[PDB]
DNA sequence: TGCCGTTACAATGTAACAGTGG
DNA sequence: CCACTGTTACATTGTAACGGCA
């Protein structure tokens, strides 16, 4: 569903594919995206729903579920 | 069909495209061998003054690939063709900045019409105004 | 305040603009960094000591590397072909692939019957070695032919 | 950071050859004394090789001399002597060449080389930029509220 | 001077260019005698991979009147090339039906704006008709 | 003036969608 | 169904005309 775009564009921002991400992991040490990786993680997902995200709740993503917590 | 397809027309269309795209480096030819290939293509520069002919070396040479690419440019030459004649039924190519093909782009498929369309709408609705302030 | 509500305006469609810009860079860092990872900027590619230098040097520098080339893979036709078509600037992965087609290619020509490094830089040696035993064998051939 | 910025690239460039110089050798280099160490180790291996290729040099002109006047086995002694001949000769080579990029790296690159790294303290000192912008909202809030 | 020339690039430029004018029929030359013609197309299809004597070969052997639109036709290629690395600064090619393009090109003589501002006006006159609508 | 960016075209080639009839 | 045709939206390269600037 909607979801499928965050699991889209996590993969397409980290290299891994769809499935490798793992809800209980965090993109800040278990997915190898560097705190640079990460910015430009949140940022390509601030693009992509034509939102904004304040740098406190921005800085909430450093597991994998919360990129839906926020979004749904 | 709404344009008359010319036999002794098109078949000079398909020559012509088989020697540019050869002699761009492509491999029209469904050989994979360089002489049958290098042959096949000698025949088809011989058959420069009999377009009729060059049906034939298509079905008997012609890249398996290229038939698609083929019904399409040979089309789109025809419909261009047949359009040059009067000036109303040509068409302009004009380049736009990104940012302002970008804006028009999301407008054309949010009222789900052709760009030409949406211009006329946008230049249309100017000319209202105008003709308001004008009556 | 209204004029400045505007200019605040101006800086968010610039910041959108820039976010674009970012989000295609890394769209197009993905793929390129996967293929990469074959041990090509483990530490060939990643040259740190250039992260200190203006593009304007950095283009000059690839285009005397490309000069070189075109002398350099004259005989070969597929290199050639590849190195053809990493000139385009919108296409950024072609010019790692033909690295890759270059090792790739350096690996084939290897004749492995008697060299085995995989890795081309360090054929030179086992090269070399070669070099000096088929001159000795040279030099017994031209002394047997005298015979 | 102006003043370490322009220190990083040379910096990087002369650990970046010594890591690559260090990967040409069995041994890792973390010091000057080391270096000479290693440095005569490598001059005295060639000397050692130098005298055990004249050596076997001299067998092979004596062999070869031996063939000359005329046998079988002659020709397999003369094949071995040259396997080993060369298997002698490239060692010479490769241990002048090692020396003499350890010459050149002591030339050039001694007077940054086993250095502290300075992209490191950039690092940190940019991170200082950063925290210390807090202390510019957290000190501008301070005065904008309480005026 | 915005965009800086490289040579090595610019000369394959102007070798493939010439390559090209000269399958299309075009006189590279500026020897009338099919024979001297010949010999200098033969020694610029062999001086592939060289920019520091194509620039040489331009020099002696170039036909005259072609020197303008190659010099316009490597600048348009420059300009491009290095407009292509970014979104924003690419440029989209569209067609217009010719009344639409006839209306348009009328309005941006009119008000001696470009295409693409007389599109963003219209655009935005647009949303001002919407907002004062809405 | 001559180079250099820039615009507005022209000509041709392709992919994708929409129609039409066998 | 399936194929063939018409049309739109691009890309790609080349060229002529303006206008800025040393
Ligand atoms: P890390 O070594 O990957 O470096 C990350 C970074 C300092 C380059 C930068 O991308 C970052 O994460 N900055 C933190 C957020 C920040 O500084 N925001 C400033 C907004 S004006």
């Amino acid at each position: 569903t909607i979801e499928e775009r965050v699991k889209k564009i996590i993969g397409e921002q980290l290299g891994v594919k769809q499935e490798e991400v793992t809800n209980n992991a965090s993109f800040v040490e278990d997915l190898g995206a560097d705190s640079l990786d990460t910015v430009e993680l949140v940022m390509a997902l601030e693009e992509e729903f034509d939102t904004e995200i304040p740098d406190e709740e921005a800085e909430k993503i450093t597991t994998v579920q919360a990129a839906i917590d926020y979004i749904n | 069909m709404k344009y008359q397809q010319l036999e002794n027309l098109e078949c000079g269309w398909k020559w012509a495209y088989l020697i540019r795209k050869h002699q761009e480096g492509e491999p029209i030819t469904k050989y994979i061998e360089n002489s049958a290939a290098h042959a096949a293509v000698d025949k088809l520069i011989k058959l420069e003054s009999e377009p009729v002919r060059v049906l034939e070396w298509i079905e008997q040479h012609m890249n398996p690939d290229l038939f698609n690419r083929m019904k399409q440019t040979i089309r789109a030459r025809r419909k261009r063709h047949f359009n040059a004649e009067h000036q109303h039924t040509r068409k302009k190519s004009i380049d736009l900045d990104f940012p302002v093909w970008h804006r028009l782009s999301a407008l054309s498929q949010r009222r789900g019409n052709t760009l030409s369309e949406t211009i006329v709408q946008l230049i249309e609705d100017a000319e209202r105004k105008e003709k308001y302030a004008n009556q | 305040m209204e004029n400045v509500q505007k200019k605040l305006r101006k800086l968010e469609r610039d910041y959108y603009q820039i976010r674009e810009q970012v989000v295609s860079a890394k769209a197009g860092w993905c793929a390129v960094m996967r293929m990469v990872k074959d041990n090509g900027v483990e530490r060939r590619l990643h040259r740190r000591e250039l992260a200190y230098m203006e593009g304007g040097a950095l283009r000059s520098m690839s285009d005397k590397a490309l000069g070189a080339l075109r002398l350099a893979v004259a005989d070969n036709e597929h290199l050639r072909d590849a190195l053809r078509l990493s000139e385009d600037p919108k296409r950024p992965e072609r010019k790692v692939q033909f690295f890759i087609a270059v090792y790739q290619h350096l690996r084939e020509r290897i004749r492995q019957d008697i060299i085995r490094t995989d890795d081309p830089v360090d054929a030179i040696e086992q090269m070399e070695i070669e070099l000096a035993r088929l001159t000795e064998e040279l030099t017994a051939r031209e002394q047997k032919l005298a015979i | 950071i102006q003043s370490l910025t322009a220190r990083a690239p040379v910096w990087l460039a002369a650990q970046d050859t010594l890591n690559q110089l260090c990967e040409q050798s069995g041994e890792t280099l973390a010091s000057s004394n080391d270096v000479t160490e290693y440095m005569q180790q490598l001059l005295e291996r060639e000397r050692e090789a130098t005298v055990e290729r004249d050596e076997v040099a001299a067998q092979k002109r004596e062999l070869e001399k031996q063939i000359e006047r005329l046998l079988e086995a002659l020709n397999l002694e003369r094949d071995a002597l040259a396997e080993r001949y060369a298997t002698l000769s490239f060692d010479v080579q490769k241990i002048q060449r090692a020396h003499q990029a350890f010459s050149q790296f002591v030339g050039k690159h001694l007077s940054v080389a086993f250095d502290t790294d300075p992209e490191a303290e950039i690092r940190e000192l940019r991170q200082r930029h950063t925290e210390l912008e807090r202390e510019v909202s957290r000190f501008e809030d301070q005065t904008q509220q309480q005026r």
